[PDB]
């Protein structure tokens, strides 16, 4: 998930936009 | 060392900036 992805290492608001609604 | 804890913090603010009115879920499963 979001933080294995995403606090291992960085996430740019490009690949964050892939969790919004 | 709550490093995950505080990482969440982070990529809560983050995800809303860029989500916007589109808004997001962060769950358990997210
Ligand atoms: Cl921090
Ligand atoms: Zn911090």
């Amino acid at each position: 998930g979001i933080v294995e992805q995403c606090c291992t290492s960085i996430c740019s608001l490009y690949q964050l936009e892939n969790y919004c609604n | 060392f709550v490093n995950q804890h505080l990482c969440g913090s982070h990529l809560v603010e983050a995800l809303y900036l860029v989500c916007g009115e589109r808004g997001f879920f962060y769950t358990d499963k997210t």
